[PDB]
């Protein structure tokens, strides 16, 4: 599994950084680390796909990045409606297709 | 020797496939006969290639035996039967089998392409 | 829009069997690969299984290779999962997901595009 | 049916390769036509063999796409284009690709020979 | 270029196999010459297929070198000898080697069939 | 009837070598696969090795892959086993068995049809 | 190894059940669980081959069955001559060809 | 004579990267396979990596498969090694070696013919 | 790794034996156990290649042998200039290319 801090917070209107660190076989070698936003009681929605790309329907306040073996999601302009559990998901090859991290509560 | 296994059981005859394979290839009328013999040889090699058997004399596949084609036991076919008798018994089913073999290989090729596409 | 709706069972004794059936609409079903992703009541999510767009190829997590079978019927627009020997560690919400793979002639996915609401499998 | 996919997309047409493959092979002037048709068929099979594709209709390789040959997206090529249009667009690059495929297979054969030489 | 490696060492010449392979295939008397050339080509391809080498230009096998055929060192054969000299030195042993290669592949095919039969 | 008769050694110091030779009659030797099955004096039985009907293929238990070689001479109707580095855990009765495999064109076996009396290998 | 009770018994003339439980890769997926009867001082004899089939020469009092990942042998009409050590043997794939259970003394 | 001369870095913080470059002369570079062999200051030597004569094939010790890349430029007569994520257990003298493999048409090596003087990589 | 005694010694002019023992997959099955002589502060030199062969430039006082899974190096005519750390190196297949032993100080 990927490791990220269990809790992230900040004042509304400010940016926050959420990040998860994996190994060379999970995040480092493959540029496929997506991010999902899950509201309590709801299914996760896709927020980021690929390292830096966003799906249609998601605002530009959510921006991904990667450095080394650590993937990050920057959420600018924090809203009350963004307080959801965020997960990262990395492609880890043919034997282990996807590895998800633990959640962080925003 | 060439066709010496024709009266032998299918099992015994399966061990001499290279003798016949080698012997299959080994004015106008003779050129037509030679060109046609080459075209036939190539059709059989192409057909094996379509099934994914281009380099094999004994090629195992993923097509199950229906049992409607023949409900004989393996000992009845391989120990108590010759290839001429077997060919006669299923002469009405070879186009069904060939079609299934072609479809199965097409599915295999698509599956291999998709497996190779996993990073 | 695109919708995925799970149908499934509830409480099954340890070691039994349960099958889920997920209906989908709003997109061409046969054009996307499908996955099942599991979330325990107090945990995050983990991938469980992946099936290709045609259904010929299936992939599983090592811990479930001998228990779960994933299949898809592209004429019925239905994705189903069947699990046997339900262990206590398998109780969770099981979500349908669209994405996770593509068949070589399509752009890469390796992510999930659409999610269902989730069936709750307990023991 | 034979060439029925000619107006279809490259993706849809890639599923009917065996129909054309089977149909390709299926006095003096006619013998020359038949011998030439056989020579052409064999040249295409030899060329596939040189690339390591002797038994496949869909053969994946180790040669990267340069993007100078065509900078189109996969959806533009496989979903919004036919094989006739694709063949026309890259008709000026097929000799470069063929040369790269031959060199890549030669390197692969040497690497396989060296890997097999490890005790 | 075609046959440009003929005077080169066997090692250096082994890197140009595709040049000759491509050049091998590239009224009545000419049709006979073309049909015979095709038959020869196909005999060589069939022979490689019998040995399990249908898609390879460099094909490693399971037949050991007897040393009676030639007791030369690898450097003497690959670095200090050409293919014409090598072919002349073992011209009296190629039928023994071909027979062993055919028998070895037949055994390999039976072993592969039996391994695939394990559930 | 069908009979299998073992010939072999006795007490061999740890780390040495010992070869067993099993003669068979009453059936066509070359038509059946052969196995060796081991039984410790106070235990049940375990499979040790399997050889095909032709002798081309051999299979071993992981714990013995580097110590035991199984071979068969179909002209002499003889099945032999050779073991090296005899460990203390290898002391047992070694039984010849006919069956355990078939060469694709025969009905499935995956069981042993005939048994010998057993050679006792000790250390 | 396969696990069966170490001891089985019953009155002569009554039936007994002997069974061994394996995993999904041993008994469940492969319908090849044979049974052997070994008299003390003697080599084992084949009693059952395949899940339900009997070899020639064995009486019909010995009958096999399988359910789930558990294989069973029912011995009806128990005789004094049946007091022997019974073993089950399951085919377990290409890497592990055969797995034998422990013995049960009848 | 045959000489191998290492060029490389010195002290690099844990988790960083370092590249070695080894020049060679006195023999045809493209005719021999090359290896890197590591010796900790207080230990003996262990093999780290092997590259073929052409450079197409590379082999690594399992513990370094995800950290070290070996490459060779036969026109520059240069063998280089690049390592990432330098762990504390990787501090050592790294020696260039000529030998360890041959390309099938040459006599067997499986030993090292020539050695350099060694670059010291520390953390 | 291969195991050899950590220290070997003897009077000048006498022979000494240095040996290392491996397993069946390292020394036993492959006849490729080379020996190297490393002077302190210097790179190792090749002393023996193959089980019994010597490279050019090395005197005939260094002679290799193998028995079972144990490889040996006999050094006759011991000189003061031979006091160096000796290592054995065995080819161990395609997954594990070379295994070196610990050193012995002469
Ligand atoms: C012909 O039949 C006889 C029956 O006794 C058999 O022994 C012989 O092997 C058969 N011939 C061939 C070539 O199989
Ligand atoms: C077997 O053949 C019959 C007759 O053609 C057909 O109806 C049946 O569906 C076939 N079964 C299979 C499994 O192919
Ligand atoms: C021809 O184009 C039409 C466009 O509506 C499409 O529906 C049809 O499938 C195409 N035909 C083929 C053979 O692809
Ligand atoms: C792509 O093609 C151009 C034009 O031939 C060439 O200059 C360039 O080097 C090529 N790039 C690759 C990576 O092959
Ligand atoms: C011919 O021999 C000379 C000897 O000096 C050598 O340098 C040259 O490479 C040879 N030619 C070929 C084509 O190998
Ligand atoms: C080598 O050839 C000689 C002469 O034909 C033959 O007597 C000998 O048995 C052969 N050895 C092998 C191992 O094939």
């Amino acid at each position: 599994a990927l490791t990220q801090p269990p809790s992230v917070s900040g004042s509304p209107g400010q940016s926050v950084t959420i990040s998860c660190t994996g190994t060379s076989s999970d995040i480092g070698s493959y540029n496929y680390v997506s991010w999902y936003q899950q509201h309590p009681g709801k299914a996760p929605k896709l927020m980021i796909y690929d390292v830096t790309q966003r799906p249609s329907g998601v605002s530009d306040r959510f921006s991904g990045s990667k450095s080394g073996n650590t993937a990050s999601l920057t959420i600018s302009g924090l809203q009350a409606d963004d307080e959801a559990d965020y997960y990262c998901s990395a492609y880890a090859g043919r034997q282990t297709f996807y590895i998800f991290g633990g959640g962080t509560r925003l | 020797g060439f066709l010496g296994a024709a009266g032998s059981t299918m099992g015994a005859a399966s061990m001499t496939l290279t003798v016949q394979a080698r012997n299959l290839l080994s004015g106008i009328k003779q050129l037509q006969a030679r060109v046609l013999a080459v075209e036939h040889y190539l059709r059989d090699q192409q057909l094996l290639g379509i099934w994914g058997c281009s380099g094999k004399l004994i090629c195992c596949t993923n097509v199950p035996w229906n049992s409607s084609w023949s409900n004989r036991n393996l000992s009845e076919i391989w120990d108590n039967m010759t290839w001429l008798q077997w060919d006669k018994e299923i002469s009405n089913y070879t186009q069904i089998i060939y079609g299934l073999l072609e479809e199965s290989q097409n599915q295999q090729e698509k599956n291999e392409q998709d497996l190779l596409a996993l990073d | 829009e695109v919708q995925l709706v799970e149908t499934g069972g509830g409480l099954v004794q340890p070691g039994g069997s349960l099958k889920l059936s997920c209906r989908a609409s709003g997109y061409t079903f046969s054009s996307f690969a499908m996955s099942w992703v599991r979330q325990a009541p107090g945990k995050g999510l983990e991938w469980v299984s992946l099936i290709n767009d045609r259904g010929g190829l299936t992939f599983y997590v090592d811990s479930v290779k001998g228990r779960f079978t994933i299949s898809r019927d592209n004429s019925k627009n239905t994705l189903s999962l069947q699990m046997h020997s339900l262990r206590d560690g398998d109780t969770a919400v099981y979500y349908c997901a669209t994405g996770g793979m593509s068949s070589a002639l399509q752009s890469s996915k390796y992510y999930f595009d659409f999610w269902g609401q989730g069936a709750l499998v307990t023991v």
